[PDB]
């Protein structure tokens, strides 16, 4: 007769959950060691064997975080403009195609 | 007996300090004594109103401290020391706490 | 070492983007995005090591790196 | 047969399902054995009397969390063996034609 | 090896405002560094003023053209109030 | 008033030079406020360097003296 069914938070409801709980993080996302990687290969391109303190990579990153939860932000708002939820590469196109970097 | 010039200006900042550095940074040829003494005045109200904010932001999270974050609530949450600190990021700040009204539920 | 922008993980590409108040991130953003963290992580990285070899330093320091951020414009403070 | 941490398929109202098994209990010596060793039962540990007179094991539902995790007797406990595969397959078909003929009463509402 | 930096004088016009909070030392060098670029800003401008101006020397005059030219909106009316008030009680007491 | 002095086909010329093909009519407006604001700052900081040279005329060279500051370099007016 009656079947379960297991409890599934909507589409949506887990996201905002998580958006309230992340815009009260300041702890950085992008995780550290992978991060301090991604410079070693981006560096190693303009001068070999640099070595990097253990703070210019996190400082590199605060940097980083901070330059792409900017984006993001206007991301959104250009996602927003299009009356769309869904946010898209031409709104990270859009969004700096503004800012001129492009 | 030698007094400071920042109890002859009544200020806590180094009037002093803000002299040598205003003249080794070339910033021009030659600096008159009043000039360090207004800078000390200017850099501590802009210090003290951003440590004013921040410590109406701290106590709000109950928190004895001013970690990093209180500092960006404080910067943020003001619309003038936003348009000063604005191309400014600080460390540990997070963002501020915003969703927009159409990704709200129905 | 070889690729490792794939470290920068969906998952966190995400918790970024969540973090910048998204709630839906389309799947080729993640891709989009890990090439935006490699022209900035590049501008800043490159300023730094030209910053590096002025002073005749190897060691990348962070004092460099707040430099760097500073003639793009993007400041930050906590470092120095 | 059953042992600990081995595959088994279990009622569940009408219909078949996998599990873990994390204890196998004796009924004689009022006891279980338990994976990371005898022991009893703690404090807030408990089996129903309908089942705890045989031999009872705690399983783990698989693709469903600790909190639909229970004790079953031989009743509600088979081996992971094909027979057993087969009549799950079976009970699966009877589920899809239970949600077929919902489907079909739906649609009949509808007109 | 001596490191010059705004520790105490940032520490005591905080307790002056609040003489009961603490600071985080990562906090500092947020006050600190955030100090030294608003006074790099005021003291640039100033010294571009002063070069427009064919002037040599930086007057307080210079540093408020500059105040007022930078901080923005009211934070620089407060600002300059308390820059007039402080070179008053400098000349004041001399 | 004299913003309204910014006529439309004004802000139509200034839509066209930047590619715009259909303007809504709101639009007009909109661009009066906006530029408002704008020279707003300019012509602000354009006298805050005028009354440091106790100068009481303005100059252009004090107006692109004000653009290098808010960050828009203007070539073609001196300095």
């Amino acid at each position: 007769g009656g079947v379960k069914k297991p409890h599934r938070y909507r589409p949506g409801t887990v996201a905002l959950r998580e958006i309230r709980r992340y815009q009260k993080s300041t702890e950085l996302l992008i995780r550290k060691l992978p991060f301090q990687r991604l410079v070693r290969e981006i560096a190693q391109d303009f001068k070999t064997d640099l070595r990097f303190q253990s703070s210019a990579v996190m400082a590199l990153q605060e940097a980083s975080e901070a330059y792409l939860v900017a984006l993001f932000e206007d991301t959104n708002l250009a996602a927003i403009h299009a009356k769309r939820v869904t946010i898209m590469p031409k709104d990270i196109q859009l969004a700096r195609r503004i800012r001129g970097e492009r | 007996k030698a007094k400071t010039r920042s109890s002859r200006a009544g200020l806590q900042f180094p009037v002093g300090r803000v002299h040598r550095l205003l003249r080794k940074g070339n910033y021009a040829e030659r600096v008159g004594a009043g000039a360090p003494v207004y800078l000390a005045a200017v850099l501590e109200y802009l210090t003290a109103e951003i440590l004013e904010l921040a410590g109406n932001a701290a106590r709000d999270n109950k928190k004895t401290r001013i970690i990093p974050r209180h500092l960006q609530l404080a910067v943020r949450n003001d619309e003038e020391l936003n348009k000063l600190l604005g191309r400014v990021t600080i460390a540990q700040g997070g963002v501020l706490p915003n969703i927009q009204s159409v990704l709200l539920p129905k | 070492l070889r690729d490792n922008i794939q470290g920068i993980t969906k998952p966190a590409i995400r918790r970024l983007a969540r973090r910048g108040g998204v709630k839906r991130i389309s799947g080729l953003i993640y891709e989009e995005t890990r090439g935006v963290l490699k022209v900035f992580l590049e501008n800043v990285i490159r300023d730094a090591v030209t910053y590096t070899e002025h002073a005749k330093r190897k060691t990348v320091t962070a004092m460099d790196v707040v430099y760097a951020l500073k003639r793009q414009g993007r400041t930050l403070y906590g470092f120095g | 047969e059953f042992a600990l941490g081995g595959r088994c398929l279990a009622f569940h109202g009408p219909l078949m399902y996998e599990a873990k098994i994390l204890k196998i209990w004796d009924p004689s010596s009022k006891m279980y054995t338990s994976i990371p060793k005898p022991q009893k039962l703690g404090e807030d540990e408990s089996i129903p009397e309908e089942i705890i007179n045989g031999k009872c094991f705690f399983i783990h539902y698989q693709g469903w969390k600790s909190s639909w995790d229970e004790w079953v007797g031989y009743d509600r406990i088979r081996a992971y063996n094909e027979e057993n595969i087969a009549m799950k397959k079976r009970l699966a078909n009877e589920a899809k034609e239970a949600k077929k003929s919902l489907l079909e009463q739906q649609k009949k509402k509808k007109l | 090896t001596r490191k010059e930096s705004y520790a105490i004088y940032v520490y005591k016009v905080l307790k002056q405002v609040h003489p009961d909070t603490g600071i985080s030392s990562k906090a500092m060098s947020i006050m600190n560094s955030f100090v030294n670029d608003v006074f790099e800003r005021i003291a640039g401008e100033a010294s571009r003023l002063a070069h427009y101006n064919k002037r040599s020397t930086i007057t307080s005059r210079e540093i408020q053209t500059a105040v007022r030219l930078l901080l923005p909106g009211e934070l620089a009316k407060h600002a300059v109030s308390e820059g007039t008030k402080a070179v008053t009680k400098y000349t004041s007491a001399k």
